[PDB]
């Protein structure tokens, strides 16, 4: 029996990097983070509410200009909104209504949206005619697209229910890699802020971390008690935080290839759809199922302040690039914006 | 079975290859990114509503 | 994407004609049309603009009551109905695409035009300088005189540079001060701020030779600048 | 508001009609959710009603039905089954002919499919339309092989009518909150032609029981 | 004094008539999932309600508290005129209401195909339309210290027979449809126990159903029917019939306590209604 020489060499190599990890655990972050002065309740208002999704709103993507935001709903529609004047630059139909998935490009010219259909669908938004049309369908999952974020105009990383994330090459549209590894159903993605590797969560809890060129995994993060929805880097790329349906978000270093900090509360028992960090890191805001966003602060595990205002499931969050508004989606087919 | 075990094992051993810092220096790494920015964060501080383009 | 300009000619004073824009290869029911007719000799002026929907409509106001636009959606056709067609409305008549969205690049394609040859509070757009000598691979900016503050309270200032090239119709270059048009080459840059403003060509070729015609967008009189021509 | 600022809130207004036109006739679409085994006679349900997840259309005297077939969908149905919470009714399609058979018992494996779709948190006062696919080849199976096979407390004559009643109890018991939702079971093998009318009439049944509910009347 | 009591009395029922006409109009305007057909026409029945309490219940309790018309005479057929409107275009929306209901119920193709927020629109006005029929014709011509209504025989049945009879035919006749709908509906060891207890549920239901048009239909006779009763037999008795004055304030009053009780009708009892003011 080889396979009982494998999975005991497997208990052995975990029990290593168990140990390698509570060697480095030397102290906790919220030890460390007791003397620093707590920002004490933040009072964020609706400025904004976008109104015109008619079904759930499964995602939403900022701008890298910190005004323009996607938002994609199970009625069939990628919108595109003017967060500022709330107005609606683009109405895009979908092919399959049952989009649970949007990025918007850094560079502004194209959406991603992807779902049930297993396909991540591109949408030109500049194009020479004045419509958007669907510019590359990435079909090559076998499993519902989770996740999409776009790298540049031409790479796009996508999670999938599959249990794989893929790297794919939109003007081939072809998968110029794949991420195996994930035993659950990939349900998140955060591209680094240097695009050169990206963690995912799974319904497995574990979040894995990927560099993207090579495609492997780098590190696996394991704290979780149920489903990963969301995972989000902080803003200097060394660590991230996770959304899971056990109502905890936990913050994993990757350096220190461990959970820092768990953001949790007795009060709160739904799980978290969504997650988002400040533009410094020191809020992360995380959409949860008893229809509010919760902002916690990151480094002390106090829940700064409550984005109240949902009638239903706050499916999605985003804090804008420059780190001015935080729009939350949710399933009552609004989005609010707050500041 | 023996391609996936191995498999397993062989992602297992090459990530106990990594050099991990003290979670204090990675603490302490954040908390500093969070102090150097937090002049830059809108949202901690609330922008008044001259320069707020959400008003 | 195309758009193709019917009727026009030789019309007797007071007399009625339709100009048809038969617009083809684009989401022509998106876009806000504009009319823009520029004199046998002289520069752009804009006649009349049709929004997206047909639901707002504007007219010059030396056309007003007296011009009427309409669009066919279902057809992709855009109509200037014209009624008593006095002398000064000899020109050739531009139909102009524009789309109106958060970073749209309004004016971005223009329409051939037709000929139109009558029988025998407005912003000023000021172009003083006009038949600027230049020499190939020289750089060369254009100043623009506006007798109205062309920025916003919104941050956008609504200056846009056009090239009516020899023998071409209009292109739009520079469509909100400092924003390079689609396919236009990144030696072309705008500048300016308030009411004056400079279009600077890095390393103009003998392509930029033409044309180069200011207008704001801040109201709708869409006035246009005298257009500075270049010339070898 | 500038003048283009004035255009671009036409264009929105423009798109939030459009949005309009298209949610309202998005309104008059009855949505179903196809569920199964895959080999559970879904795909000729679909036949008689005309990868990723198939979304079927069909017309049936003056009501357009939605049918997602989500059978293809081998991931977590825990992270995608809300998505059709607003479903009007769920089509299970289960063949009869499984009983016998194994991927566990395939029959089995229906009924906890079943009981986990109708019991379901998001499935509350969503009825299900119970279908019993390949009932000719039930017919031959249970004339050589007994249903004791599949339940062992059966305890009933291997004949069609019992055999089939026994089914359909043993899936409609799995039914819990029997007070909020209803199982409309009908029995097809391959050319019933009236698969379609089944449908339509639960699907009345629904409608008018949801609004009987609006009013206290159920 | 009886004169306080009576004034205490008819503001609180004013007070709460408003209130909760008000209420439901608020919960419809602000929650989105109230947004909906019926719901259009029970917070429309809700705005003719407020406008009831409102514009003619304080000059009603006015005018029953001083036991006379201290206004003038033009006022007097205004708030004639109003008061009939109103009160008819209430009845009216009963009536829609229940005709909303018989086409959910029996025709659910036209329930997803063609029902549409403009047929809630085209019922209100309907209604609200023949409120002004049977309203004006006092002021364009059917027709001392007291205001009443135009007592003429001709516009005795027009007005009653227009206003509450039809409405009653009709809501009887509709609700007993929607009855026979919902009970075909519901008619339609461990076998025997679960056989028992789905009978059972259908017994429930049926007593529901039972209870559900008793309290819509018992409201609407016994708060509106003695008040025309007594306006259609009244011009029809010269001195044979005599009303005292207590019975015919109370039977006046009945129909506004219509107007104060169809809102706990018609959303008060309603779930979405209930939950919506929870979250508000
Ligand atoms: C002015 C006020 C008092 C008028 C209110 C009338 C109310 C209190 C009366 C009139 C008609 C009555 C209903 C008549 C019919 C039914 C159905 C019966 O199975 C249970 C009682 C029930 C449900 C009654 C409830 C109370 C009821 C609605
Ligand atoms: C629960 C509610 C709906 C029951 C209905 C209350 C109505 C019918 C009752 C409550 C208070 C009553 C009023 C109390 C005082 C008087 C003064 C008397 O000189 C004339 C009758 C009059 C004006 C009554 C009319 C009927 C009345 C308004
Ligand atoms: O108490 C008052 C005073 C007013 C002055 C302001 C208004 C109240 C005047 C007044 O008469 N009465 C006594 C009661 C009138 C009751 N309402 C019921 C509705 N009505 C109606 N509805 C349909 C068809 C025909 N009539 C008219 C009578």
């Amino acid at each position: 029996s080889e396979l009982d020489q494998l999975r005991q060499e497997a208990e052995q190599l975990k029990n290593q990097i168990r140990d390698a990890r509570k060697a480095c655990a030397d102290a906790t972050l919220s030890q460390i983070t007791n003397n620093i002065d707590p920002v004490g309740r933040i009072q964020m208002r609706t400025r904004r509410t976008l109104r015109g999704h008619l079904a759930k709103i499964y995602a939403m993507h900022w701008g890298t200009d910190s005004r323009l935001l996607v938002s994609a709903s199970q009625d069939g529609k990628l919108i595109i909104w003017d967060s500022y004047t709330t107005n609606k630059v683009h109405a895009i139909p979908l092919r399959s209504s049952w989009v649970m998935t949007c990025a918007y490009a850094p560079s502004g010219n194209y959406v991603a949206c992807g779902g049930l259909d297993n396909i991540c669908s591109i949408y030109n938004l500049k194009t020479r005619e004045g419509n958007v049309r669907v510019s590359r369908e990435l079909a090559g999952h076998t499993g519902y697209l989770s996740c999409c974020r776009f790298l540049d105009d031409n790479q796009i990383v996508t999670s999938s229910g599959d249990t794989t994330c893929a790297l794919w090459d939109i003007e081939t549209g072809q998968q110029t890699t794949t991420f195996t590894g994930h035993t659950g159903d990939v349900m998140s993605l955060s591209l680094a802020p240097d695009t050169r590797l990206f963690v995912s969560g799974a319904c497995d809890a574990s979040a894995k971390l990927w560099d993207v060129r090579e495609g492997m995994c780098r590190q696996t993060f394991t704290g979780h008690e149920s489903d990963i929805n969301a995972i989000c880097f902080f803003p200097n790329g060394n660590a991230f935080a996770t959304g899971s349906d056990d109502a905890t978000c936990r913050l994993f270093d990757l350096r220190a290839d461990q959970e820092l900090m768990t953001y949790s509360h007795d009060n709160i028992i739904c799980g978290i759809t969504s997650v988002s960090f400040s533009k410094s890191g020191r809020l992360l805001l995380a959409g949860y199922d008893d229809f509010n966003c919760n902002v916690w602060d990151a480094l002390k595990a106090d829940r700064a302040g409550v984005l109240a205002g949902h009638d239903n499931r706050v499916s999605c969050l985003g804090v804008t690039d420059d780190g001015m508004a935080v729009a939350t989606g949710s399933w009552d087919s609004f989005l609010k914006i707050w500041n | 079975s023996i391609a996936q075990a191995r498999k397993l094992v062989e992602q297992l051993k090459m990530e106990a290859n990594i050099d991990r810092i003290k979670v204090s220096k990675a603490a302490a790494d954040l908390m500093a990114y969070c102090e150097a920015h937090a002049k830059e964060d809108p949202l901690l501080t609330p922008v008044p509503a001259s320069e707020n383009p959400f008003r | 994407v195309q758009l193709v300009e019917s009727g026009g000619g030789l019309v007797q004073p007071g007399g009625s004609r339709k100009l048809s824009c038969s617009a083809s290869g684009f989401a022509f029911s998106s876009f806000g049309m504009h009319w823009v007719r520029q004199a046998p000799e002289k520069g752009l002026e804009w006649v009349a603009y049709i929004s997206s929907g047909s639901g707002t409509i504007y007219y010059a106001d030396t056309v007003k009551g007296r011009f009427t636009i309409s669009r066919d959606d279902p057809k992709n056709t855009l109509f200037l109905q014209m009624t008593s067609l006095r002398s000064e409305d000899t020109a050739m008549y531009y139909c102009v695409r524009s789309i109106y969205y958060y970073g749209s690049s309004p004016f971005d394609f223009w329409g051939q035009g037709t000929t139109l040859t009558v029988s025998s509070s407005d912003i000023v757009m000021t172009q003083a300088t006009s038949s600027v000598p230049v020499t190939p691979g020289e750089s060369v900016s254009i100043s623009c005189r506006s007798s109205k503050s062309l920025l916003h309270s919104n941050g956008n200032t609504y200056l846009y540079w056009f090239l009516q090239r020899p023998g071409q119709s209009p292109q739009l270059l520079i469509y909100r001060m400092s924003n390079l048009a689609s396919g236009v080459p990144d030696r072309f840059s705008g500048s300016g701020s308030g009411t004056a403003f400079t279009l600077t060509i890095s390393r103009l070729e003998a392509e930029d030779v033409g044309v180069y015609y200011c207008m704001q967008h801040l109201e709708y009189p869409l006035t246009f600048g005298a257009g500075t021509k270049l010339e070898l | 508001l500038s003048a283009e600022d004035k255009a671009a809130v036409e264009r929105s207004k423009m798109i939030d009609r459009n949005l309009r036109e298209d949610g309202e006739k998005a309104a008059k679409e009855v949505k179903l959710l196809l569920l199964g085994a895959g080999e559970s006679g879904k795909n000729t349900i679909v036949k008689q009603m005309k990868t990723g997840i198939v979304e079927t259309h069909f017309t049936f005297k003056d009501l357009y039905f939605k049918m997602f077939d989500v059978g293809a969908q081998r991931s977590e149905r825990k992270k995608w089954i809300h998505c059709f919470e607003g479903v009007t009714a769920i089509i299970f399609c289960v063949a009869l002919s499984d009983y016998d058979l194994v991927l566990m018992n395939r029959m089995h494996a229906s009924m906890k499919l079943f009981d986990s779709i109708c019991n379901n948190k998001w499935f509350t006062e969503t009825s299900i339309i119970l279908f019993l696919n390949k009932k000719d080849l039930f017919e031959e199976k249970i004339k050589r092989s007994p249903l004791t096979i599949c339940y062992p407390e059966y305890t009933g004559s291997n004949t069609y009518e019992e055999a089939a009643a026994y089914i359909q109890c043993q899936f409609e018991d799995l039914n819990r909150r029997k007070d909020t939702k209803e199982i409309y079971t009908h029995f097809t093998c391959s050319t019933d032609t009236k698969n379609v009318q089944f449908v339509f009439d639960a699907v009345t049944d629904v409608i008018i029981k949801n609004n009987l509910k609006e009013c206290g009347l159920y | 004094s009886y004169q306080v009591i009576t004034s205490l009395l008819l503001g609180t029922l004013i007070f709460c008539a408003v209130l909760g006409n008000a209420c439901v109009v608020a919960a419809i305007a602000l929650e989105r999932s109230l947004q909906n057909v019926a719901n259009y026409l029970i917070g429309s029945l809700a705005v003719t309600d407020l406008m009831v309490s409102v514009l003619v219940l304080p000059m009603a309790a006015l005018y029953q508290v001083l036991n006379k018309w201290t206004l003038g005479q033009v006022t007097c057929d205004l708030f004639i005129a109003l008061d009939v409107l109103c009160c008819t275009s209430s009845i009216w929306h009963l009536c829609a209401i229940a005709l909303d209901r018989y086409w959910a119920i029996t025709d659910p193709i036209d329930y997803v195909n063609k029902r549409t927020p403009r047929r809630a629109a085209a019922l209100i006005s309907l209604t609200w339309l023949i409120g002004f029929l049977i309203s004006i014709p006092p002021m364009l011509g059917w027709r001392p210290d007291a205001c009443t209504i135009s007592k003429d025989h001709g516009y005795t049945i027009y007005s009653t027979f227009g206003a509450f009879y039809i409405p009653l035919l009709l809501m009887l006749v509709l609700y007993g449809r929607i009855f026979r709908a919902a009970r075909f509906r519901i008619r339609k060891r461990k076998n025997e126990r679960n056989a028992e207890a789905k009978r059972k549920m259908a017994l429930a239901r049926e007593r529901k159903t039972v209870k559900t048009l008793g309290i819509i239909m018992g409201t609407f006779i016994l708060c509106w029917l003695p008040f025309f009763i007594v306006a259609l037999v009244l011009p029809f008795c010269e001195s044979s019939c005599h009303m005292p004055t207590l019975l015919g304030a109370i039977i006046n009053w009945l129909g506004y306590s219509n107007s104060l009780l169809n809102p706990v009708i018609y959303a008060y009892f309603n779930k979405d209604f209930q939950n919506a003011f929870k979250k508000i």
